[PDB]
């Protein structure tokens, strides 16, 4: 439609086309970590951050709003006739 | 990744002394003399 959107449809095109390959978005020590682990079960001393690894996932955008019940007391409301809700 | 969580953890001389050994002596060497003295020279 315009300059500004035609850049970000190639750039999508782009997206699509390649594989997201279900990618974690964040790499860490993966190696490093796996030696560390393995010098901690005999050698028994490893930094504690060495042992550590971490991964990151895209999880979700919308940071956890309460849920909102969807439905009252089965006490107050019924149905049209007398009769529960579900 | 492969679901391997048994697998996530991984848990598990004398050099020798010839025969012919020998520090060499001034005998059996027809190269130079054959005694050994304190302070001879």
């Amino acid at each position: 439609m315009d300059l500004k959107q035609q850049v970000k449809n190639y750039t999508m095109t782009i997206r699509n086309t390649r594989p997201p390959t279900m990618i974690k978005e964040q790499d860490k020590s993966e190696f490093s970590h796996f030696r560390a682990l393995q010098v901690l079960a005999n050698g028994d001393e490893v930094p504690y951050e060495a042992t550590l690894r971490n991964v990151i996932h895209d999880g979700a955008r919308q940071p956890k709003l309460p849920p909102r019940q969807t439905q009252k007391h089965p006490g107050y409301i019924r149905n049209e006739s007398g009769g529960f809700f579900t | 990744q492969e679901e391997s969580v048994y697998a996530l953890i991984p848990q598990p001389p004398a050099m020798h002394t010839s025969k012919f050994g020998g520090k060499t002596h001034p005998a059996q060497f027809d190269f130079g003399q054959n005694k050994v003295q304190p302070h001879a020279t």
